[PDB]
């Protein structure tokens, strides 16, 4: 329904978080079909780590649109 | 696509890693040195089983006696029981199936003969290793016949070579066994940083900055 | 419904597994240590009673002297006090039960055999497994009877077989203490690794966002 | 130029080289252990080749049939396929070339005689060093000639001195065995401490800062 | 063609970071491809600590820019 | 009342831990391991006693040498100096003493026998365990005599036994030393997890709100 | 009395330990990494300096040509330059010197014996420990003189009990080694704890609130 400046930025990382988790869903189901291997390991920090940095950046994008114009509304006036 | 049963299902996951995987190795070595203990007995028992003759080289030597132990261990080694199985690792009541296709993942990492996969009337089950036994126990035949009555009649030579080839069988039994057990260092060394996957609990719970 | 009293909680719960997890194997290796202790003072000794027969192939063994000390070291290893039990770790004086789930349980996960759980009248104890040591003893008998005054007669083709079989049993225990000593590989690192109930203070503790 | 590549590339070399390092000694390490076992087998079976003559010190030894078992052993393990292998790790299907670059820097480290490198056709390969089985197989044709019909006729003054001699040949091809497996706690332990290069992604996925 | 003092701050640490991202993967396939030997595994080690290192420098040096010029907009009045 | 004060008793006790608790065990190990370095020394200095004996199966073995060897190594490591004592870890000059519930403490968990405790007049102090050596240079003895002038007449069999009884005790103090090194896994790892009272500073000066 | 030279003191202090401990510690790593080896090498061409003697039980052994060997490596190490140093990690032209103080109290941790300070005439140096190596020099020729113009000859019982003492030193030795680099969890981690001396950076420059 409806969407401010902030939905839509928020939004505009979901479709890789999305891709993300059915990604590393199948990295776990992979390596619980096999663990014998380095490179599954490898690859789940490889994961883990790009959805932690998709969190985190998403988090600081809000923050930093939040903050970009609390200052503007405080002097409002 | 949720987060909250993502931590429930590497918990799941690695529970089950645990009995499908070191368990599993666990139980490979348990029965494997059961079978090394079994057979030591059995060799301790061949103490008594020479008698010097002739005053000379010849050495009475045993063989219905070793012929009868062997057979039995092996009777009893062929079958299917909790002492006798090292894969799916059975433990505590009945005996559990396995496919084609994870058995021979398994042989192929365990370095085992191809001639040791039997069925269990419905499913497939992994035996120890009875080849070298086997043929110790016909080779031992080659020694001559039981035509005495209690023992064969052979001099020192024929014994020296005899005793080097049980040596050396029982060498390669010893360093078969050596190889399960350093495979620790293939299992537990990976399994202490396979471990590591609670990241995914420890590393997503430093996401409170999306709550701030 | 508290969060004070929960890490008091957590305080004694690390300290109530230490004796009954990380303790336990601590007494068990330190017993064990002392029963090899025993048998390498006991084999060490063994090197003194051979002599030459007849200047030939053929070396007296003493039987009667082995067979008493093996017996003795049994003897005093089958009682119950702090130096021949296992489980549950006792110290100090006087004798500590255990019940038959948590003995059974222990002796399952140590994989020994049925033949070391005792009755300490109220509960129940683990001790060192003797089958090996007993075995030895029984198939030493197999070697004969004590007809000279001294010791036995026995040529090299015999001794040959009886010093493998020794050597194979002291392997077996050699083994069996490797064993329980990398338990602690997979023990001393997983306590350290459960030590991070830390975090249950860390983290709740961090918590003054409750109150700014 | 982007850093999402170079942890694909860190997930990718990490295991180019379990096939490539590590999975090269397993095949080594196998194929040799085939090797002593297929030996420990024709050591067993030569044992009963032996018969006292004119009831002394004189043995017959049955050299026509060493002869023969060791020439066809040479036979079947001087061709390149699965069993008769060691680089570059063929496993499946045909035979896999390789270079001789990487053959000279694997002989260099394997520390091994030269005579081991052959040309497939197309690539190299390394197979088994046979330079001590072929030296005593062409030794134990310089102690004599299969005059009679069956086997030598032989005082046991220098029989002792040549089964000594065998089995040295043999301690020196289970030293090599031990070598080989060996190996793995100079490479296992080598590769469980290079599989630490995920630090690569640890520290780089915690420098965040970037963007909070 | 716009580069502000927080874009000319980054040029500065940009073109290190590239020589840095380009030899760390030179020092990784070479030691792909010979990994016995332990001064290769501390050459790469050295490369990446340089690496990272020197982002996290990058990474440091903008935010301390970053209150500086928030708090001449706070006295900006 | 104040809280000034526990940040510098977080420093002084930390600091009368650094130098009582993993001091002890970097001495402990230290001049343990030169303890072994000197047995070395002997041991491999001992290769350089033995002799045919009629160039047959004797094998002269020398007893005299040895005898006043490991007596001088027992009366040079029995008394208490710098190199002689495990706690309380003297070290720089004279002889520091302990008392005994600490000696008793310390005994119990670095699993010595309690024939270790030896008094300097006031306190007490505990040394290395030197009852295997002793009890081998007692054994040593029993193994015959040295009628002639050099060196004993050893034959084969005995040789062996008596070689496998010293490669036991070797073994045995391999354990030992294993054991104590271990012992850094168990103590270095708790006082790294220790020293994190460094957080009690850090903590208690983010309660800067107290004054804004 | 100014804080900027307190960041000054900080920056040059952060400097003056990590070359000075760090680096030092790295360097005698380095330099006692490359005389094991120069170790390896020499136990490498010494495992192809064997042969059998009278064809039978002895062993020939090249004395002479590992005394020399030993001895170049020895006196060749017991030089003063850039890879036979240790403190003060000699690098870049000339040969840096030391003074007792700091020399005595770093090798008191390093824990060497006191033969191991050189005196470069104007001041003082540490090298590594060839004391074990002399010995194994000093003691390859206790196994007497060289009769033969090539190489000695002596039963195997010998031999086994000179390679037990060589195996026994090469691995007093190889713990040396590793106490030396798990040194690093006293050194290393201890450095990356103290440069949180930047925390003066960090929190005495958010006092900023004295300028508001």
């Amino acid at each position: 329904p409806w969407s401010g400046y902030l939905d839509d930025v928020s939004a505009k990382f979901d479709t890789g978080v999305d891709n993300l988790q059915t990604q590393v869903t199948e990295a776990l189901d992979k390596l619980a079909a096999k663990p014998s291997d380095p490179a599954l390991l490898a690859a789940y920090q490889s994961k883990l780590s790009e959805y932690n940095l998709y969190r985190n950046a998403q988090s600081n994008t809000v923050k930093v649109f939040k903050d970009i114009d609390a200052a503007i509304i405080q002097n409002f006036r | 696509i949720s987060d909250a049963e993502i931590w429930d299902m590497v918990s799941q996951n690695i529970s089950a890693i645990g009995d499908s995987y070191l368990g599993v190795y666990e139980n490979v070595v348990a029965v494997y040195t059961d079978f090394y203990q079994a057979f030591s007995d059995i060799l301790s028992k061949m103490g008594g089983w020479l008698l010097p003759g002739k005053d000379g080289n010849t050495v009475k030597l045993d063989v219905t006696s070793l012929k009868n132990d062997l057979n039995s261990l092996v009777n009893k080694y062929n079958q299917i029981n909790s002492n006798t199985v090292l894969f799916p690792a059975q433990s505590g009541s009945g005996v559990k199936v396995a496919t084609e296709a994870e058995a021979r993942q398994w042989l192929s990492e365990l370095n085992l003969p191809n001639s040791c996969l039997k069925s269990y009337g419905s499913g497939y089950v992994v035996t120890v290793d009875l080849t070298p036994l086997q043929k110790m126990v016909q080779d031992i035949d080659g020694l001559g016949a039981p035509g005495k009555d209690s023992k064969l009649e052979m001099d020192n030579a024929k014994y020296q070579a005899w005793q080097s080839g049980f040596k050396a069988q029982e060498e390669n039994m010893k360093t078969t066994l050596q190889t399960l057990t350093q495979k620790y260092s293939n299992a537990n060394s990976l399994y202490d940083n396979l471990v590591k996957v609670l990241s995914s609990t420890i590393s997503s719970s430093l996401e409170t900055a999306k709550s701030f």
